[PDB]
């Protein structure tokens, strides 16, 4: 309850920054997140301490699967489309071609667009 | 599920009833082809080891749950932080042994996202194989029901349940009853349509009797418990790896 807890308490940069460093990898292993509705993929800002929709720029399928393996998803792979950003987002996680930590911070994105990334085809019933 | 109707082919393609001693005792929810969310009271020792229980998919009606068409649970994992008396955090996890079929009878719920926007009396759907009556017997099919989200504050009252809702719980159903989840709907969905997906939005937990006026029902926050579930399957995904 000064920054981030571990269940170890880490300073908010440490989280997200690539090393693991809780015991149980907590820091390093809820990184990527998909938000809203319309999935947005985010990725946590280890400098700017906040979450960031990742821009649909240079992003294929094998970053989505990748992202989708990061978030316990494994093999499941359902949908990554670029969307407009619901999330009332101002900066966005560009790709440096040159999951997370394979990002960067941008305030647009070339696209225009998020990735929505959805990695298991979910939520349907019989009824649309 | 009190108050609800019989569910039809593919309405909650989600829904699992997880059997002990060839009896149903809990619901679940599929979310991947091998994860089931339910709740953590439904794990509790002596039921706390995966070989005691089986999960059936797809099947509306207990009667048709038969032996081979079960999914022998492989990993039973309860949420760290549970307490089995305020039943806080009170969400677990069951890996299968062999990954469920997708089809239009069995389809997982998507985990719920940060950001959902819901609304402060949300219509929820509940579907489970529990009693249809307060003390009453498990259900033979399938039932759901439509509730609405009650807001914690609103939950929190000395006249609802007076501070016993956590953050990881949230309410849902009506403050009049007659609508309400009940004995055996227990780790069941408490699921939401938002953007033509459903969200499981709780994990059936516990409330005060079944479908009694001011006594709604409690269920786990999946919303809060996402990063757990993600981290746990996650975990499963790297150990199997090898
Ligand atoms: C007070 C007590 C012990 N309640 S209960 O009947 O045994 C019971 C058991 C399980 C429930 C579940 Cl899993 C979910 N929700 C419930 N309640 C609700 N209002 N939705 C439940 C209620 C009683 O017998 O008086
Ligand atoms: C991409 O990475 C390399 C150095 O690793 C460099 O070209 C540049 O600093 C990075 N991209 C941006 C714009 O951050
Ligand atoms: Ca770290």
């Amino acid at each position: 309850n000064s920054g981030i807890e571990c269940d170890t308490c880490i300073n908010p940069s440490n989280w997200c920054d690539g090393v693991s460093h809780c015991p149980g990898g907590e820091d390093e292993n809820r990184c990527v997140r998909l938000y809203g509705p319309n999935f947005i993929l985010q990725v946590y800002s280890s400098q700017r301490k906040s979450w960031h929709p990742v821009c649909q720029d240079d992003w294929n399928e094998n970053y989505g699967r990748a992202a989708c393996r990061d978030m316990g998803y494994k093999n499941n792979f359902y949908s990554s489309q670029g969307i407009v950003d619901d999330s009332g987002s101002t900066s966005f996680m560009k790709l440096n071609t040159s999951i997370y930590k394979k990002l960067y911070h941008s305030d647009a994105c070339s696209s225009k667009a998020v990735v929505s990334l959805r990695c298991i085809a979910c939520g349907v019933n019989l009824n649309d | 599920i009190v108050g609800g109707e019989s569910a039809l082919p593919g309405a909650w393609p989600w829904q699992v009833s997880l059997h002990v001693q060839n009896v149903h005792v809990c619901g679940g929810s599929i979310i991947t082809p091998e994860w089931i969310v339910t709740a953590a009271h439904c794990v509790e020792k002596p039921l706390n080891n995966p070989w005691h229980w089986t999960a059936f998919a797809g099947i509306l009606r207990q009667s048709f749950m038969f032996y081979g068409a079960g999914y022998q649970v492989e990993k039973v994992i309860s949420h760290p932080n549970y307490d089995s008396k305020t039943k806080n955090n009170d969400i677990a996890l069951m890996k299968l042994q062999k990954p469920l079929t997708f089809n239009d009878l069995v389809k997982p719920v998507c985990l719920p996202n940060p950001g959902m926007m819901l609304q402060p009396e949300q219509l929820c759907w509940i579907s489970g194989w529990g009693a249809t009556e307060e003390k009453g017997k498990t259900s033979e099919v399938l039932n759901a029901a439509k509730v609405l989200l009650i807001e914690t504050q609103r939950c929190n009252s000395r006249y609802v349940y007076d501070n016993l809702i956590t953050p990881a719980m949230i309410c849902a159903g009506f403050l009049q009853g007659n609508v309400d989840s009940c004995q055996g709907d227990s780790g069941g969905p408490l699921v939401t349509s938002k953007n033509n997906i459903w969200w499981l939005i709780g994990d059936t937990s516990w409330g005060s009797g079944c479908a009694k006026a001011y006594r709604p029902g409690v269920y786990g926050n999946v919303m809060v418990f996402t990063d757990w579930i993600y981290r746990q399957m996650r975990a499963d995904g790297e150990f199997v790896e090898h």
